[PDB]
């Protein structure tokens, strides 16, 4: 996956990111909270804000439905996720990358971008 | 924070 530089974790620290995320766990238990941004050097366009919160059940299948739309990506333009610096699968929802791969803050993260593979 |  490509080396990300966090936007997030660069304006906050572990404390000040973990206490986030105890907040956001206690106040929606029923929503998956993710921190979502684009691969350096990516020329697909930038998401206005980095912090989502989707449901358990919603595929990454759907997640890249909903993400296309809102960086304004046809179909049949390349897209790919990288979660725990690798490719998820298409049929494995929000709630399972969660549960596998969450951040020691209680955030998941997803990287996005145009290409699939990174040095 | 928002619903994707």
């Amino acid at each position: 996956g490509p080396h990300m530089k966090w936007a997030y974790k660069e304006e906050n620290n572990f404390e000040k990111r973990r206490a986030e995320g105890d907040k956001i766990r206690r106040k929606y238990p029923d929503r998956i909270p993710v921190i979502v941004e684009k691969a350096p050097k990516s020329k697909l366009h930038d998401l206005d804000k980095k912090k989502y919160l989707v449901p358990s059940d919603l595929t990454v299948g759907q997640f890249y439905f909903l993400i296309r739309k809102r960086i304004q990506l046809r179909p049949e333009d390349a897209l790919f996720f990288f979660v725990n610096n690798v490719i998820p699968q298409t049929m494995t929802t929000m709630g399972q990358l969660y549960q596998d791969h969450h951040e020691e803050d209680l955030f998941l993260y997803i990287a996005y971008s145009d290409e699939s593979v990174y040095g | 924070w928002e619903e994707l």
